[PDB]
């Protein structure tokens, strides 16, 4: 259960709360790890970071290419099926879009050759 | 596993002495090399290892040399009493003295400012602060090593001390080796979530100590005194070279395989 000032609630079935924080970005997406055991992160402004399931700290950040980095282009769609976990070579199951229409889909947190392929249209959800 | 050379290089003999390649980094892209020969900074690059730059700005002999994990500046110390920070194209970006001499330099994979260690004590120098605190060590440090997530520092002495003197938490974890530290390192494949650190101690073994200072494992013999540590294939195996004249390649429990 993530907010808009950061704060994250990690919380079990039952309701016992595993661990919580107040990062200093601006949340706004937020997606699971397709292992598990990682939590992709979304800022506002647009960046991606990958933290840990247990501990939560600030692991690393996603390689994007898609995104121009001239302004802060908010994202709308960050999801990671996790359907080829144990797969000798997984799949673009990763997903990052944007509010522009950037699709950028990566087999990896930080993959280098993702299959980036654009659209015109925009995107929402 | 067949090993054969691809390039080699070899500083120009000046009086009649080679300077030594006392410090090696690879670049965290994979292709730029830096190497430290006499006064000078020489760059390669990996596949054919042609001499890129040239810098010459430090006024005596390099020890240590590091890396950044962007890929984009990378620090030279040499022994004039002064740390150097460096761009990729070859702009210095501050030039700021020590007391007598400076003997490593570490960068943290996650945050963008170094450590350098030297002889007062180690030094914190970061982009947006130039202040760096100073206080008094026993003697001068040998080397350096982060933790791959930022969370503790390691200094490798000579006496043995090894603390984990980290920002974040106060708290000192004290290693006590007989033999010198030379070279130490932080496992970047950890396995259920245990930090490690392999300890390289001239004394011909190779120690494994947790941050609870607890020896991992066994303490392993060699039949050199390592000055070099490192990993292959992100914590598969650990790279040790040392007076063997010769580089060996272990697995993580510390048994001999191939030279």
């Amino acid at each position: 259960i993530t907010y808009e000032d950061g704060a994250v609630i990690v919380g079990g079935v039952d309701g016992n709360r595993y661990w919580g924080r107040e990062l200093p970005y601006k949340l706004a997406k937020v997606c699971w790890g397709a292992d598990g055991n990682s939590i992709l992160f979304g800022t506002a402004t647009g960046e991606v970071y990958v933290h840990d399931a247990s501990s939560g700290e600030h692991l690393s950040q996603v390689e994007i290419k898609c995104n121009d980095g001239k302004a802060p282009s908010p994202l709308a769609g960050l999801s990671w099926h996790p359907a080829w976990v144990e797969r000798p070579e997984p799949l673009a199951t990763l997903a990052v879009c944007y509010q522009s229409g950037k699709l950028q889909l990566m087999t990896s947190i930080g993959d280098e050759t993702p299959c980036n392929v654009d659209r015109d249209l925009p995107a929402h959800f | 596993m067949h090993t054969s050379v691809r390039w080699s290089e070899t500083a120009d003999a000046v009086k009649g002495i080679r300077p030594p390649v006392n410090s090696l980094c690879y670049s965290p892209s994979g292709d730029y090399v830096v190497a430290s020969c006499g006064v000078r900074v020489l760059v390669y690059a990996a596949s054919t290892g042609t001499l890129l730059h040239s810098l010459m700005g430090h006024q005596d002999t390099i020890y240590c040399v590091d890396y950044s994990s962007d890929g984009k500046n990378f620090a030279s110390g040499g022994a004039d009493r002064t740390v150097i920070v460096w761009s990729s194209q070859g702009e210095g970006i501050v030039k700021y003295q020590h007391t007598e001499a400076i003997q490593a330099l570490a960068h943290n994979p996650t945050s963008s400012q170094l450590a350098s260690v030297s002889s007062v004590d180690w030094g914190i120098w970061s982009p947006e602060q130039p202040k760096v605190s100073k206080y008094s060590l026993p003697s001068k440090g040998l080397c350096a090593a982060w933790t791959p997530n930022g969370k503790t520092l390691a200094i490798g002495m000579l006496d043995g001390t090894v603390m984990m003197l980290s920002k974040t938490s106060e708290e000192k974890v004290i290693i006590r080796r007989p033999a010198p530290v030379w070279a130490l390192a932080f496992t970047p494949l950890r396995e259920n979530g245990i930090d490690v650190l392999a300890i390289g101690s001239w004394d011909q073994r190779l120690s494994f100590y947790n941050l609870s200072g607890t020896a991992v494992g066994r303490e392993r013999e060699l039949d050199f005194d390592p000055c070099s540590v490192s990993y292959f294939n992100d914590g598969e195996y650990i790279l040790l070279s040392g007076s063997d004249h010769k580089v060996t390649l272990f697995t993580k429990d510390g048994n001999r395989l191939i030279e």
